[PDB]
DNA sequence: CACTGGCCGCCTGGAGAATCCCGGTGCCGAGGCCGCTCAATTGGTCGTAGACAGCTCTAGCACCGCTTAAACGCACGTACGCGCTGTCCCCCGCGTTTTAACCGCCAAGGGGATTACTCCCTAGTCTCCAGGCACGTGTCAGATATATACATCCTGTCATGTAAGTA
DNA sequence: TACTTACATGACAGGATGTATATATCTGACACGTGCCTGGAGACTAGGGAGTAATCCCCTTGGCGGTTAAAACGCGGGGGACAGCGCGTACGTGCGTTTAAGCGGTGCTAGAGCTGTCTACGACCAATTGAGCGGCCTCGGCACCGGGATTCTCCAGGCGGCCAGTG
């Protein structure tokens, strides 16, 4: 039930493929740690917003509606999920 | 006893709704009142933008040798127009990926 | 000798294939479990539709990938082909956090 | 017994058939189009509301939304949307 | 006389005299305070309107407002704002 | 026989108006109806932010041995505080200038 | 009546003073014309918005209120002239 | 021999001086001439409030000092201290425009 | 091999100026007073939106069982960053000369702004009907799978520049 | 000294595989048909927002004379930029293994969401008043002015260490 350390579940080759989509030539071995940290910070902000949205609506399930609202708040509005 | 019902979009000669967009403005709380020509203008603007992006999507689908538009074709349509990137630079796309863009030193030799 | 390419040619193929690609780059199940891991820290017993996991996922490659084009701009500015962490926090700080 | 969901489905399908008769449309692309129409509509409506607030105008007019088209839409898209809107309100007024 | 151009003069001056009885205020700083109050009020009001639109709510009470505080103001300022806002609303219900 | 007109800000124990904030919310067209807790809560958060920033401004002014606050002191007050800097990242103070923040590599040795 | 060259009216030592406020120590010789050009671009973007506000207001005289509104539209909100 | 300060020492004194300072770094009347010129490009016979010229002055100085901070970061990124057009274009490209 | 004088790096002391520290003066900016006004407040009343209860049904949670793709880890290998240093060059510091910016002083009128008027318009509501949405299905573009062709990338092999022996 | 000849490096050729190029298959998501209703719409009405005439004044625009700091130009110089060589280095990629995500399957219920009640609650309007802003005046904190110190900066030649001559 309770989890500790699943941030390693975003694997190193997942970060490699992400950077390949971004057009990266060479990814240093140091890079994966702060990419995980930046993803930690960004998802923390987004789900903090989304949890605040859901707790405003007095629900217990995070919907994609509140997700795209949280992305619209941050100036990263996403197309394709019913916003 | 009553005039025949005629849609206001067909009165303006548009496909995009005068009525639905007008109602959504009235319930969207942007003002207390809205002028009559404002939803017609807004529907015309939305129809122009959608017509441009769907024309570019059909061009991309013909380039991709496909008949039905995919959000990859839509991302290819947006990012290959500079002024839409001036409109939609900060908006992220579902399943669109990235425009093909390999920089000059990134290419070999 | 067995077949083996020079360094970066396979990276060229990877970049070309994955910019042509539209399918998902990160695994689904550990991403959903990571969202759950972060969520229990903020509110316990929190559930997600699959579509909300999809939307957070699309936002994740969106934000990350955009940071990598910023990182490539920084890296080619420093006359290098290998990226360094300072490229990432430099791009983040110029971006305005 | 379900609840009706409002979308732009047949409208986008109509204009797509007008600009390209032989093409199709996917459901993911329709989600993209619904999000696009909603977002651009919201941007124009919000800036029109701000224009009405700044000039103490309590109503939304075609003139100020034309101002919003000048503001938001850059370059040739602005003047083409102006031509489209003026033509549209012209044949709407004549009707 | 001329028309009243409404401002946040005496309120900022009183909160200064509470927090620092001896120090003064310049007019440029005073305009900075007016634009500060306007900007923060606009941000909170816009996010409250957005939250009302999302939940299909015609009502803005303190609950949406503290939601918008927890969005916009980061962390320590947000929880402190909840603290004095909670004190204010409890004193308001107790009149 | 009407009761004495006593003020809502004093009912909150606050100085920022419930009245002006409530009026600007109603005429700002943000919702159809507005709960009574919303403008008093908003006055409370504005008063806390105002008290915090004029606290830092007064401390900076006494640091520069001056009695009257100036937007130089305000701008100094804003970017010593990290969460205020996060709040006001995109905002420019008029006549505020920039707080001294020199990168160490360009400093002499 | 007509003005053709006032972009050179933003003089090079004045650009130097601005860069001193930005913490710049060493400024290349090609920088000044580029700064003139990008300042020209930013003034173009601001003044098209401000004149659009003005012609909506049916005014001929540009006001600082429209300056504040055009700056806050671009995400560059300026304190000190509102109200 | 007349006294002469080393190159950069007066530059650091300029940085400390103008960084401590709050006053305007552009002459107000050529800026007014320039803004009337660019205004006449879009609408003829335009008139400016003096406060409007000052507000555009503060906004222009603000955008320029922010971009100059960004180019300072880009220059110290590139193992250099002299800012270059490539640094300025790096800043403009990263900032999303 | 030690002493010691000389030479060179370098390290310290000292000297001049630029802003700071300390007085000296005059001034209009803001803080307070006065007057006005308009706008918050109180009570009542009337309508109305969301909290709460209840039900239900559906997709998310939970558990189960195969399958190699992903992951990972090591190993060879090649390219990658970068420091030294040289080399070349380009812009800061300062002095001098010009010039228009700033001040400051005065005339004039364009339009920002305000008030009134009167009429254009626009939400609201009752009602009517008609096109998009829920729902159902059937059907061909695409997902998938199998057989070729070139790209292309790396690697071998002769072609050729070139250096050395010697007539 | 030029001619001949052997060697090392580059231009030319060729194979292998992976991704493109061609074609057969099935299948479900796209696309078409149907019932519906609710949401768009026509007419009338109540009412009120804004376009426009008039004006005024004030605040912006235009013009004129001087100072001197701002700007501009030149000399000099020191700092910066950057590329070649080398040097050590660190991921990229190939390939075998694991395992755990991925794909298909099943059961239950949390809670998401719709529906009925009702009530807390909020909005609107006449009166009223009281705090909050327009306008003015005062003095003293601060802008402007003047003189010496400390600090900053930069330079010479005093100091120490090292080296080589000499006894």
């Amino acid at each position: 039930k309770v989890l500790r350390d699943n941030i390693q579940g975003i694997t190193k080759p997942a970060i490699r493929r992400l950077a390949r989509r971004g057009g990266v030539k060479r990814i240093s071995g140091l890079i994966y740690e702060e990419t995980r940290g930046v993803l930690k910070v960004f998802l923390e902000n987004v789900i903090r917003d989304a949890v605040t949205y859901t707790e405003h609506a007095k629900r217990k399930t995070v919907t994609a509606m509140d997700v795209v609202y949280a992305l619209k708040r941050q100036g990263r509005t996403l197309y394709g999920f019913g916003g | 006893a009553r005039a025949k019902a005629k849609t206001r979009s067909s009165r303006a000669g548009l496909q995009f709704p005068v009525g639905r967009v007008h109602r959504l403005l009235r319930k969207g709380n942007y003002s207390e009142r809205v002028g009559a020509g404002a939803p017609v203008y807004l529907a015309a603007v939305l129809e122009y933008l959608t017509a441009e992006i769907l024309e570019l999507a059909g061009n991309a689908a013909r380039d991709n040798k496909k008949t039905r538009i995919i959000p990859r074709h839509l991302q290819l349509a947006i990012r290959n127009d500079e002024e839409l990137n001036k409109l939609l630079g900060r908006v992220t796309i579902a399943q669109g990926g990235v425009l093909p863009n390999i920089q000059a030193v990134l290419l070999p030799k | 000798k067995p077949h083996r390419y020079r360094p970066g040619t396979v990276a060229l193929r990877e970049i070309r294939r994955y910019q042509k690609s539209t399918e998902l780059l990160i695994r689904k199940l550990p991403f959903q479990r990571l969202v759950r891991e972060i969520a229990q820290d903020f509110k316990t017993d929190l559930r997600f539709q699959s579509s909300a996991v999809m939307a957070l996922q699309e936002a994740s490659e969106a934000y990350l990938v955009g940071l990598f084009e910023d990182t490539n701009l920084a890296a080619i500015h420093a006359k290098r082909v290998t990226i360094m962490p300072k490229d990432i926090q430099l791009a983040r700080r110029i971006r305005g956090e | 017994k379900r609840s009706r969901k409002e979308s732009y489905s047949v409208y986008v399908y109509k204009v797509l058939k007008q600009v390209h008769p032989d093409t199709g449309i996917s459901s993911k692309a329709m989600g993209i189009m619904n999000s696009f129409v909603n977002d651009i509509f919201e941007r124009i409506a919000g800036e029109a509301s701000r224009l009405a607030h700044y000039n103490k105008r309590s109503t939304i007019t075609s003139r100020e939304i034309q101002t919003a088209v000048r503001l938001l839409l850059p370059g040739e898209l602005a003047k083409h949307a102006v031509s489209e809107g003026t033509k549209a309100v012209t044949k709407y007024t004549s009707a």
